[PDB]
């Protein structure tokens, strides 16, 4: 399981970008290696070690 | 009254199992003593469970416990929030079952599950945690209810007759998942709840009124339906104005038969713990009315 | 206002006792009669006419029969092969033997032996043991299998190149049941439990306890022993491992009798003992009295 | 020939790409500041903003028109598969158990094995009488009902 | 709705005529008829006939369960239970099984008991502890 | 939505199953040389992974 | 690092209202042209009329 | 105690159907040792015609009084000729007293009046309590018949013997 | 915090209730002018089997007003039957005396606030002391006599899922369960509806369970305490 | 341990080469032959 939080916390580049296909269905679809949904807010990202 | 209770691990906590431990975050696991500082042996069911012995003393020893939420973590300190009757909570889905809005919950001990590959979590030394299943009403009276059936008919039957019914009945489908029961080996509490069982049995087939002994007769003489073909296919088998009607004893009867059934129902239908709203798409997570 | 059947038969209570033996006054027990069971109202007739008693003990007879008889059968059986062969035994079980001993000696004590099991019999013995697994269901279907198992065509190559691996065949590791009778002073053995393998070197047999220690009896002169197989196949040693071969012949007796003195009884499942089939039982239920009663 | 013949009636869905033509200023939007509301839950919070807009007609007669414009594809087979009326009335039973059994059997359909709460769920409130099919290259099915 | 079926005999019609009314400190009611136009919906229908199959299954089932559950540890409970049983097959009486069929009884008794849960249960909502004239209105705590 | 239009070449346990499939096939003489143009047809197993 | 932490959740909170406001004018969009295409009639009813 | 009543009771209901009258018995330590009846499990009685025959099987006869073939495949009729045998078995019900008792002061502590034709002491180290029956094919009983008592402890193991009718009626039923 | 709840009752029925701490019960009655009567637990005591027989004269000699004693009578006019009746109310501690008196309950609340119990009427299942204990308030109804008098008991434990709890209020009561079965059986005209009814009112600590004695009219009487009490009720459920 | 590695080299090619060391009259003396010891690996439908 990787690093999420890091993802999560760390600074970013904003690049604009479409999925060819809607977002939710590439998720869904299983078109990517990895991934990690959540709905509404997990408090995860708030606690470090 | 103690809000909060306080488990302390003496085990080192390494980078892996605290992150473990930190998605588990707002689940649900039991406690014992209810006791304001609990060590970590007697959180979860491991000290209890044993595969060689009745899985409904484990049904019974988790029935009889405490219910509390999980809380986010630190350095040897994990922190347990026990819910107050009749607010409002968040609790995370433990097992596989689908949850659906608007239907009741009960706790049940774990059971087996199509890859029989579970997922070890906080395998501390030779301790392991382990959670128990929260299940919506339909597949835990189900399954209660089969369990109750399998001591029923099981007794003074040779292991070959029994081989194909407990096949049979072991399997639960529910909601597109199937499931099995542990060790439903019968056990003192089986024969207690059976004894239970037979006695108001009786006392309903005795104290019935003559109208709801004749009744499903008049009506298959009367009408003709599936319904009542199928309950007529059940009592093959088995298969005029009254010369008294008393309103009055009739409602004292029927009272009388409403309490053998409301007994009845008991040995099946678990205490709810939790009444849900709508539920997150993932199926991961829901907010729930906590009951006791 | 009326009482029920409980209240009024716990007033009417008992008056008598009496005390019963078994047929072969081995066992005694109490017979309780209470003045107000159905049993008395019912007003049933009784007589005990003597051919029927005569018929009833012959049966009896016929009963207790089932098992001398079958000794009996074993001798006739020892006794026809022995006349058969002519006074030759073949070596079968692995010992060393030495020539420079008088021979005779252990032919009498042969003979002994066979004189001293025969009057020691019982229903204790080894082929009571040998036919008690043999009558129970699953003995049918594992002939069955084995029967089918061994006579198979060598696999071709085509079924072990793919598919599954070569299928499990018969263990060397048999079991046997046995008495032993020891001459030097008249005593027997005859509920014996031993392990049985063939010898890698030459075909003989290797004799063994279930413990795994290599068994000594076979070279002690004043011992014979007596093995059976659990297909019912049939072998009487004397010292040396020179060995008398034959089947048991138990087609001398009815099916039903057979089967009525004595099969391994089935169980039906009681408090405490697993649903699923061949599971691990739990801690013995034992209803105790050397401790207050659990309520 | 049975000695009477059947018409059936179908129905058959499209997804379509529809245009709308609007007159300037046709219709008017009234809106507010939203307002929010705050619920606090356990390890959560949520606040719950709402803008009750309301619409007033600025046009006589018709001022949007609309035309369906585009098939994109078809979802229905257009297939001719009947619609089991076992399906439809599961409740109804011919009156001699062996003829009932018999013409079930005959028609290619399955009468409930066992009593259990979904069975009698099915029977008295309604619900799916049928589950899904395998699987489906030609869409879905075309519930033909005939008269 | 156990009387709906024998509704034409005058002893229940007058019968049902008296069940129609209920009175309760002060207050007299007429609570509406679950039959309609001769007949019975098939709601209640179902309810009815569910607990008259539950009855009927267990007088059948009590026998053969009560005679293999003694063969354990004997009870009085259990002695008394089947005297009760007896004296029922007493007066009644005047003018094996297979596996399968047998876990089918089982499962029609459970499942017909399973749905008369929702009626038979009344749960309580609200207590009350306060009254006026104003009697339209009233205090209470929140239950259920 | 008839059951088959081919009742020898469709079910499980029919000729064009059993001579086919390849997983079949190699409990009887197979050379594996040979392309097969029905093996893809075939190959209940492969399909289902 | 509790800086940071500070950081992200004032971060947190900024993306939670623009988003909001974002899905809020889009929800005003979508309900006006609800009531748009409830009010208007097909084609050919109108060239008709 | 209780289960003589309730085999009175049961044998009552099932007399009209199959024709069994109840035997009530009580064993002490010349039967069994102290262990074996404390782990007490089963108890298996059966009845016998008087020319030798079973109450599960036809009266008249059946293919296994055939003799035996030592055959290979199937010994002696395998499953059918066992499922006969634990068919024509009778199972009833029993309770075990661990505790040292004498018959008549327990039967007075209980409701039981015991008044017997001499108050004869009897020591039993432990007790187990336990009903047969015997059937009479109509309401002639034949003194004749022979009756099994089996019992059955966990391991497999078993013990058996044989009464005659005549020694246990011997003169309750020479009264009537 | 607490939830405060106001009652009348008439000078009869109060004078040994008057101490602060007691529990009031509400019954119903088919008399029209008395729709309502409230009796506390002690009154209770007069007509319970359990209770012996030195406080059963205590009880008899106090409760001797007119009010009192027409609300016994209204209670043994219930044939087989209380729970259908009675309705608790929970715990109370305020009183105010006279031709009409005045007191208070308090139906949900933790705000001395001891629970009073007669020491007759008080039993537990087991003697090891839980830390946690919950308190029952039950009542068994005697069916193997001519005709039923009930019996009263309040007993903590440490059980507090239902079904464990009664699964050993059977084990206990199993005399109970038999005679109800031997009334069903021997007047058939007659049919009783439960063996015993189980209703839950109590969170407390046990370390604060008291002994003591208690005085009226200078007549005295042996009682356990309940000290830091909270009260909750529930429904009257029924077992059997 | 037999069983284990019967259990694990169940790929087609690995039972043929155990077919091919006792479908011939030869003992294993004559058959084989050793070539030290192997050190990488690059997966394959052919491995090198």
């Amino acid at each position: 399981m990787e690093n999420w939080s890091a993802l999560e916390l760390l600074p970013k580049v904003g690049i604009p970008t479409d999925f060819l296909t809607h977002v939710k269905t590439s998720a869904g679809e299983e078109m990517f290696e990895a991934l990690r949904i959540y709905y509404g807010d997990d408090p995860e990202r708030y606690n470090i070690h | 009254m103690e809000a909060n209770i306080f488990c302390t691990f003496d085990h080192k906590l390494s980078i892996a199992d605290v992150g473990k431990l930190t998605k588990l975050v707002a689940a649900v696991v039991p406690i014992p003593q209810r006791l304001h500082l609990i060590k970590h042996y007697q959180l979860g069911l491991h000290q209890f469970v044993d595969h060689t012995r009745g899985y409904v003393r484990l049904r019974g020893l988790l029935r009889n416990m405490t219910l509390t939420l999980m809380r986010r973590v630190e350095g040897n300190q994990i922190l347990l929030h026990v819910p107050t009757h009749g607010l409002l909570y968040t609790v995370l889905n433990t097992g596989p079952v689908t949850w659906e809005k608007g239907d009741a919950l009960c706790v049940l001990p774990p059971l087996f599950h199509g890859p029989l590959a579970r997922e070890n979590l906080l395998t501390l030394g030779q301790w392991e945690l382990v959670l128990p299943w929260i299940v919506p009403m339909p597949l835990a009276l189900e399954i209660n209810q089969r369990l109750l059936i399998m001591g029923l008919f099981s007794l003074d039957r040779s292991y070959e007759e029994v081989k194909a019914a407990v096949q049979q009945l072991q399997t639960i489908t529910f909601r597109d998942a199937t499931f099995t029961i542990p060790d439903p080996v019968i056990d003192q509490h089986l024969l207690i709840d059976m004894k239970t069982a037979c006695l108001s049995m009786s006392m309903v087939a005795n104290l019935a009124s003559e109208l709801t002994m004749t009744y499903v007769r008049k009506l298959a003489l009367e009408d003709s339906s599936m319904l009542l073909v199928k309950c007529q296919e059940l009592l093959m088998r088995l298969d005029a104005r009254p010369q008294h009607v008393s309103p009055d004893d009739e409602i004292a009867r029927l009272s009388a038969l409403f309490v053998m059934l409301r007994q009845l129902d008991d040995l099946i239908r678990e205490q709810v713990v939790f009444t849900v709203c709508d539920v997150s798409p993932d199926n991961k997570s829901a907010t729930c009315i906590f009951k006791g | 206002d009326e009482v029920a059947r409980t209240d009024e038969w716990k007033g009417a209570g008992v008056s008598r006792l009496r005390e019963v033996w078994d047929v072969q006054h081995r066992v005694r027990l109490r017979v309780l009669w209470y003045v107000n069971s159905f049993w008395r109202s019912r007003e049933l007739s009784y007589d005990d006419h003597e051919v029927e008693l005569y018929r009833a003990l012959d049966a009896y007879r016929a009963r207790i029969a089932v098992e001398y008889v079958l000794i009996r059968a074993v001798r006739d059986e020892i006794y026809a092969v022995l006349r058969r062969d002519g006074g030759a035994l073949p070596q079968r079980f692995a010992c060393h033997v030495s020539r420079n001993m008088s021979w005779r000696v252990v032919w009498e004590l042969c003979r002994h032996a066979l004189a001293l099991w025969m009057d020691w019999a019982d229903v204790r013995s080894c082929i009571i043991k040998a036919l008690t697994p043999r009558l129970s269901r699953g003995a049918a279907a594992a002939a069955q299998r084995a029967r089918r198992q061994r006579e198979r065509s060598a696999p071709k190559p085509q079924e072990l190149l793919f598919g599954p691996r070569n299928e499990s065949g018969p263990p060397a590791e048999q079991t046997w049941y046995a008495d032993v009778v020891r001459c030097v002073r008249a005593q027997v053995d005859l509920g014996v439990e031993v392990r049985a393998a063939r010898c890698p070197r030459t075909g003989l047999w290797i004799v063994r306890d279930r413990r795994g220690r290599l068994r000594r009896w076979l070279s002690q002169p004043e011992v014979c022993v007596l093995y059976v197989t659990p297909d019912l196949d049939f072998y009487w040693v004397l010292p040396g491992g020179f060995a008398v071969s034959s089947r048991v012949t138990l087609h001398g007796l009815a099916q039903r009798a057979l089967r009525d003195r004595f099969q391994n009884f089935e169980a039906v499942l009681a408090r405490g003992m697993h649903v699923e089939a061949g599971r691990q039982e739990p801690e013995t239920p034992r209803v105790s009295g050397r401790r207050l009663p659990f309520d | 020939h049975p000695g009477f013949a059947l018409t059936a009636v179908r129905t058959d869905t499209f997804e379509v790409d529809m245009l709308l033509y609007s007159g300037k200023s046709c219709t008017s939007v009234i809106i507010n500041n939203p307002i929010v509301t705050k619920e606090e839950r356990d390890i959560s919070t949520t606040y719950h903003v709402t803008q009750n807009i309301n619409t007033v007609d600025m046009g006589l007669g018709y001022t949007s028109n609309t035309c369906v414009a585009y098939v994109n594809r078809v979802r229905t087979d257009m297939g001719v598969r009947v619609q089991d009326l076992f399906r439809v009335f599961p409740m109804n039973v011919y009156r001699h158990d062996e003829v009932d059994r018999w013409i079930r059997h005959a028609a290619g359909v399955e009468r409930p094995q066992l009593l259990d709460t979904e069975t009698i769920s099915m029977l008295t409130f309604g619900s799916m009488s049928e589950r899904n099919a395998a699987a489906t290259v030609h869409g879905q099915k075309a519930a033909c009902e005939l008269i | 709705g156990l009387f709906s079926l024998d509704r034409s005999y005058e002893e229940v019609k007058a019968a049902v005529q008296q069940l129609q009314t209920i009175t309760f400190r002060d207050a007299t009611f007429t609570i509406p008829d679950p039959v309609i136009d001769q007949h019975l919906l098939i709601d209640m229908k179902t309810a009815c006939l569910s607990m008259s199959m539950v009855a009927n299954l267990a007088s059948e089932l009590t026998m053969t369960y009560v005679r293999k559950l003694a063969l354990e540890d004997s009870s009085m409970l259990l002695v008394k239970c089947q005297e009760l049983l007896m004296r029922l097959d007493r007066e009644r009486s005047v003018g094996h099984v297979s596996p399968d069929d047998e876990i089918a009884r089982l499962s029609a008794l459970f499942v017909m008991l399973r749905q008369l849960d929702d009626l038979i249960r009344e749960q309580v909502v609200f207590t009350v502890c306060d009254v006026s004239p104003d009697n339209k209105s009233a205090t209470c705590i929140f239950k259920g | 939505f008839a059951a088959t239009h081919n009742p020898w070449a469709s079910q499980a346990g029919c000729l064009s199953d059993v001579l086919y499939n390849t997983r079949h096939r190699e409990r009887l003489g197979y050379n594996s040389k040979f392309y097969s143009p029905c093996a893809q047809y075939f190959n209940t197993e492969e399909i289902i992974a | 690092l509790d800086k940071i932490l500070n950081v992200e959740a004032m971060h947190t909170v900024l993306r939670a209202l623009k988003n909001t406001a974002d899905a809020m004018e889009r929800g005003l969009i979508h309900s006006f042209l609800q009531t748009l295409l409830r009010k208007a009639p097909p084609y050919f009813v109108v060239q008709t009329l | 105690m209780e289960t003589h009543l309730y085999s009175d009771l049961a044998f009552e209901a099932r007399f009209a159907d199959d024709e069994q009258l109840p035997l009530h018995l009580v064993l002490d330590q010349e039967v069994l040792s102290n262990e074996e009846a404390e782990t007490l499990r089963y108890v298996y009685y059966r009845n016998v015609d008087s020319a030798g025959r079973s109450t599960g099987r036809a009266p008249g006869g059946d293919e296994d009084d055939a003799p035996a073939s030592d055959d290979a495949e199937d010994a002696v009729g395998g499953d059918r000729a066992f499922d006969r045998e634990r068919r024509t078995w009778q199972r009833a019900c029993f309770r075990v007293l661990p505790r040292p008792l004498e018959l008549l002061d327990y039967l007075r502590q209980s409701g039981l009046t015991v008044t017997l034709e001499k108050e004869q002491r009897v020591r039993m180290f432990y007790a187990v309590f336990t009903t047969l029956g015997l059937r009479c094919p109509d309401n002639r009983l034949s003194g004749a018949q022979t009756l099994h008592l089996r019992l059955v402890w966990p391991d497999g193991s078993y013990r058996d013997w044989e009464f005659l009718a005549r020694d246990l009626l011997r003169e309750e039923m020479e009264a009537n | 915090q607490a939830l405060t709840a106001r009652f009348f009752v008439p000078e009869g029925l109060v004078e040994f209730e008057a101490q602060p701490g007691a529990l009031l019960i509400r019954m119903e009655t088919g008399c029209d002018s008395p729709r309502h009567l409230y009796i506390s637990l002690y009154l209770l005591g007069i007509r319970a089997s359990n209770v012996s027989a030195s406080t059963r004269c205590l009880l008899e000699s106090v409760y001797t007003a007119s009010a009192a004693r027409a609300a016994l009578q209204w209670l043994d006019l219930g044939p087989h039957l209380l729970h259908r009746r009675l309705e608790t109310l929970g715990c109370v501690k305020t009183v105010s005396l006279g031709i009409t008196s005045l007191l208070t309950c308090v139906m949900r609340g933790y705000l001395v606030f001891a629970l009073m119990i007669p020491k007759d009427m008080y039993l537990t299942w087991e003697e090891t002391r839980g830390r946690l204990q919950y308190v029952y308030l039950i009542i068994v109804y005697d069916y193997d006599g001519p005709e039923t008098r009930p019996g009263i008991y309040v007993l903590t434990s440490s059980i507090a899922h239902w079904q464990t709890l009664v699964d050993v209020a059977r084990g206990k009561f199993a005399r109970e369960r038999c005679s109800f079965v031997n009334r069903r059986i021997t007047r058939p005209r007659q049919i009783p509806l439960c063996t015993g009814v189980i209703q839950k009112l109590g969170w407390c600590l046990a370390d604060d369970i008291h002994t003591s004695f208690l005085v009226h009219k200078e007549l005295k009487l042996s009682v356990v305490r309940l000290d830091n009490f909270s009260v909750e009720l529930g429904d009257f459920r029924e077992f059997v």
